[PDB]
């Protein structure tokens, strides 16, 4: 039970960092868009 | 039209280098919950 | 333990409540994508 | 194009939105995880 | 606890699945704005 | 411009199909963690 415990968190708290590096890359493709319609609108 | 092109460019190679990151830590993710 | 796995519970829903939003936003930059296409297309 | 321009600025308007969510609900799951 | 345990196991498994399908989702739009940028350059 | 609809049109399409499969498992996984 404890060890699969440990497993959990140590795999979790990854799984977090991957997520938040996934969130980054939303953020940046987001000004990408942005930057094409800030061609068209100018 | 130059500066427009960077930006965009530049913002999807960030992306693109985030997106191969997350797959590491993924990657990684699913090897620890395997044991 | 017992309360060690509700604390990986909670974790887990808030991840989950985490990844569920970054999808809505994956949608979301779908659609201002397509709305620069559809103008392209017209 | 005004639709357009208006299509495209509100959904990464609500793209940016989500992403502070997330960002604050991942900051959460940490929390709880050092707990 | 033990089967509370396989439970989180199960359900981070699945977790895992999903973000690996968004993550898959973000490198379709990254080709899909580079697509429309090729088009404004050329 | 025929070059560039295909290649932007199946992009978000995967992108879409992507994005409703993760929702398909986070129900999932919401599920399996009720149970």
């Amino acid at each position: 039970n404890s060890q699969a415990i440990d497993n959990l968190r140590a795999s979790l708290e990854t799984t977090n960092q991957a997520i938040e590096a996934i969130r980054q890359a939303g953020q940046e493709m987001i000004l990408a868009v942005q930057g094409v319609q800030d061609y068209i609108n100018n | 039209i130059e500066e427009e092109r960077k930006k965009v460019e530049e913002n999807l190679k960030k992306a693109e280098e985030k997106l191969k990151k997350a797959e590491e830590l993924l990657k990684k993710s699913e090897e620890i919950l395997k044991k």
